[PDB]
């Protein structure tokens, strides 16, 4: 899960929203699979 | 620990403030019963 | 819905990717807590592919 | 004050606060007044108090790559004495000049220079801390500092207007400051504990003489605060939950209170439901209990079912079924010998209790939700202990009180409620046969006993197992149901006999507890009672049913009626507290009322089951000695003019002049008794 | 028969006294329910009734096997101890739980045709092997 929410969160121009989101979703996902802060966050 | 003294205490104060509450619901648990129970004679 | 396209990628190997991916993020943006063993197995079988 | 030693000063403060506050803790151990009376004096003598002035004082206001610098910034951080992280600027120096040592000649200046600017900002990092752990040592001082100065000394000492003008006065300067959006993070906790104690001194405060404007904002504050907390402090989540639920119980004048503050909490629309919905179903345990409570309150507060609406739309009330799957892996761990967590009963408890204060709407929605299904899964009810009784039972108890409810609030055709419940009994037909077998008089078992008959009372009609052959399940399932009806029949030859004079005796080889077994009893009986009155729609135990009726009948007119006088007008006082001056006069009052109460239910009790006996009665005996084919009805006849006698007559009409005029405008015992003479004769 | 002593034979074999007289009752209840709820029957009993009778072996046999972990355990030093606060009775008692033990132990033995219990059996059954011979 914070593997792949750093991945979205980097600042990078090889990375285009639509990634990002879907990336941001797949977290979500791995998430409900202190985690609940970083739910908040999230 | 004073400070540590004061800290046990208000925790039970906490424990207790939770309890109290489930007593009351408990206890308007059982007067829905017997009203239930007046309902049913 | 998910379990049938993951038969297809199924019998394909024994689109879809995209369409999984549109289900998938649907499921994210979902303002409504979907039960967890439901978000258990489509986070598996997104993988799975 | 010292404007140019900032960190000196407000150390020096701090120390001096708490050797006072040993002090005030001894000298009040022992005793002294006149040094804590001027004190008092010039802290409000009125020119602003002083504790005001005192806290007014603490002003809660405060070449080179930008990450790399950064991160070196990071590593030589070092939490200071009083805690603040302040960035080491000495050993930062240290680092620069080493790496500016380790093109680059004429760049030799540069980088000293960066380096110098580095410096400086390690060195203002430093300063930056320091601060931070002195106004953190501050209010941590004028906190415990309040924290004696309210909760220690008799408050004799304060008029009690005053107490409650400057508890005030200090909520509002203290959200006033914890508010402003440049409020340091850490400091948060602090203010938190303190809202929580001040605001429980004022509650005693104004109860105790039993401006709504304050009450008002307080609580619109410790909202606003609940909100401006991020989503991982769970700790000072917990802290302002519990501060709300007492900023609640504080409070027709109290329905017209109770309005104003459902308009409150409305106010804030769905997000602080959204916020306390999601800590509810994640946050931390001690904010997990003191959450589901919140709820709980806040659901029999308000009318318009509004928070059910969205709780039940946003899903969590299925959150909260997973929470019960989890709860019964958290049972099935406390089966072996030695139990981890203790708390996972007080939550499982505070979880089912925001159930149970869950009217209609509610219960429709909420047997819509398999709540009873999920139940009928679980495994672990059936792991009764062949203390470890007392633990079992504390399993057991709340989760028939829950199947009770239900089969109550669910109008009696959600046929599915029954036949769950059915499934639930036939699941410990083994345990719940046993429950019936038990002859240990504990109370304990007893009121097991009592919910067990209870629900197989409601639910072992006949009109459920034919609707449930849609074979051989619909066969076991009404042998169940058989099963359950003959043991409830048979607790009344146990409970309601003469045999009832040994349970009483044996036991003996005070005064609510006896109130309460009274109604228990009582209860014990209707309850079997009603299931009976269904089930037909020896004998001789419903005449000595009758007939034991009658005896404690009139024995509770007497002892209810001895109550009355009792209650209309210090070992007295001792035995009138010993079962729940001015407040032991109160608790008398209660306990009073209380058993009085329990009496007259035990009372009118008597009454409908008497009205029951003799309708039963009648109607056998009509069947038995008018259309019963024959030696059986000359021996009834004869014995029924025998146990009937003009005695139990009198005593009855006796009876219903004595009580039945004061509540019931119908003499029906005179017509019935008149009908059952008749069918005698 | 016994069906029709459902309760009876319930609180039967459910039985918490050590009254010599309990215990030969719930021997020979069980050397009967051994001898007695085999599956073999269930199937040609064949239909809602079949269901039931099956029900009630397997209530029965449950508890048969159950009834080892009470009589054949290190439980037995404790209701041979609470009767202390009689030669020939013991004898016989001895040979009794014997009995019983063989009893659940054919049945299972059928059967297959907490296991740390049939561990302690198998000490305790040792041991006395030897106080035997």
């Amino acid at each position: 899960a914070r593997v792949v929410a750093k991945l979205a969160d980097m600042h990078s121009p090889e990375i285009s929203l639509k990634q990002r989101l879907e990336y941001i979703s797949r977290a979500i996902l791995s998430a409900k699979s202190a985690d609940g802060e970083f739910l908040h966050e999230l | 620990d004073i400070q540590g003294f004061l800290k046990n205490e208000k925790d039970n104060a906490l424990l207790s403030a939770i309890e109290e509450s489930r007593k009351r619901t408990f206890v308007m648990a059982e007067e829905y019963h017997r009203e239930s129970m007046l309902v049913e004679w | 819905t998910m379990n049938i396209l993951f038969t297809q990628y199924k019998r394909l190997k024994g689109v879809l990717r995209s369409q999984a991916r549109a289900l998938i993020t649907f499921a994210g943006m979902i303002p409504y807590r979907m039960s967890g063993d439901t978000n258990a197995r489509l986070v598996q079988m997104e993988v799975l592919m | 004050s010292v404007e140019e030693s900032e960190i000196s000063a407000m150390n020096q403060m701090s120390w001096l606060m708490k050797t006072a506050t040993i002090e005030l803790r001894i000298t009040s151990l022992n005793r002294q007044r006149s040094h804590t009376q001027r004190l008092l004096h010039l802290l409000l003598d009125d020119v602003r108090r002083k504790i005001l002035r005192i806290l007014d004082s603490i002003q809660f206001s405060n070449f080179f790559d930008r990450s790399q610098i950064e991160q070196v910034i990071a590593n030589c951080e070092h939490k200071n004495r009083r805690g603040q992280t302040v960035c080491n600027v000495k050993l930062l120096h240290r680092v620069l000049v080493a790496e500016v040592n380790a093109a680059a000649i004429g760049q030799r200046p540069l980088l000293m220079e960066e380096i110098n600017t580095i410096l400086q900002y390690v060195v203002e990092r430093n300063k930056l801390l320091q601060c931070l752990h002195a106004k953190r040592h501050a209010l941590e001082s004028w906190r415990q500092l309040v924290e004696i100065i309210l909760t220690a000394c008799p408050q004799d000492l304060i008029p009690t207007e005053h107490r409650q003008l400057i508890i005030r006065d200090l909520l509002q300067d203290l959200h006033v400051k914890i508010l402003d959006d440049d409020a340091a993070q850490e400091l948060m906790p602090i203010v938190a504990g303190a809202v929580f104690t001040l605001t429980a001194h004022l509650s005693q405060s104004v109860r105790t003489e039993l401006g709504d404007s304050s009450l008002h904002m307080i609580l619109r504050n410790l909202l606003e605060f609940i909100l401006k907390t991020g989503g991982g402090f769970q700790r000072v989540r917990a802290h302002l939950y519990g501060s709300l639920l007492y900023y609640l119980q504080i409070a027709d004048v109290f329905s017209k209170l109770q309005r104003d503050n459902l308009s409150i909490f409305e106010s804030y629309g769905t997000a602080l439901m959204e916020v306390v919905c999601r800590d509810a179903c994640d946050g931390h345990d001690i904010g997990r209990m003191l959450a589901l409570a919140l709820l709980d309150r806040i659901v029999s507060v308000d009318r318009q079912q509004q928070w059910l609406l969205y709780l039940s739309n946003s899903g969590y009330l299925k959150v909260l079924v997973d929470s019960l799957a989890e709860d019964d892996v958290v049972l099935r761990n406390l089966l072996t010998p030695q139990p981890p967590l203790l708390k996972a009963l007080y939550i499982y408890e505070s979880k089912m209790a925001f159930l149970t204060r869950v009217s209609s709407q509610g219960a429709i929605e909420l047997l819509r939700s398999g709540v009873i299904v999920r139940l009928a899964q679980c495994q672990v009810y059936d792991m009764r202990p062949e203390a470890p009784v007392e633990r079992y039972r504390q399993i057991l108890l709340p989760a028939l009180q829950i199947c009770q409810l239900i089969l109550t609030s669910s109008t009696a055709q959600h046929l599915q409620a029954a036949g769950q419940v059915l499934q639930f009994l036939v699941a410990h037909s083994d345990t719940i046969q046993a429950i019936l077998r038990s002859q240990e008089g504990s109370l304990g078992s007893l009121q097991e006993l009592a919910l067990l008959t209870g629900i197989i009372s409601k639910a072992a009609l006949p009109g459920v197992l034919n609707e449930l052959d849609i074979d051989g399940s619909m066969m076991e399932l009404q042998g169940h149901i058989g099963r359950f009806q003959r043991q409830c029949l048979a607790l009344l030859n146990r409970f309601g006999g003469s045999d009832r004079l040994r349970q009483l005796s044996l036991q003996d080889d005070g005064v609510s507890k006896k109130d309460d077994m009274e109604l228990a009893m009582q209860q014990i009986c209707s309850n079997v009672m009603e299931y009976c009155q269904a089930l037909m729609i020896s004998l001789g135990v419903v005449i000595h049913l009758l007939k034991q009726s009658a005896n404690n009948f009139f024995t509770y007119y007497d002892i209810h009626r001895q109550s009355v006088g009792k209650l209309q007008n210090p070992d007295e006082i001792k035995e009138l507290c010993q079962s729940e001056t001015t407040q032991k006069y109160g608790l008398a009052r209660r306990r009073l009322v209380k058993l009085i109460n329990s009496r007259a239910k035990l009372l009118s009790l008597c009454s409908y089951i008497i009205e029951t006996c003799l309708y039963i009665l009648w109607r056998h005996l009509e069947y038995y000695l008018l259309h019963c084919t024959t030696q059986d009805v000359d021996t009834l006849l004869r014995e029924g003019a025998n146990s009937f006698g003009e005695s139990l007559q009198k005593r009855l009409l006796d009876i219903e002049s004595l009580y039945c005029k004061v509540r019931s405008r119908h003499s029906f015992i005179q017509a019935l008794v008149r009908r059952i003479r008749g069918l005698l004769r």
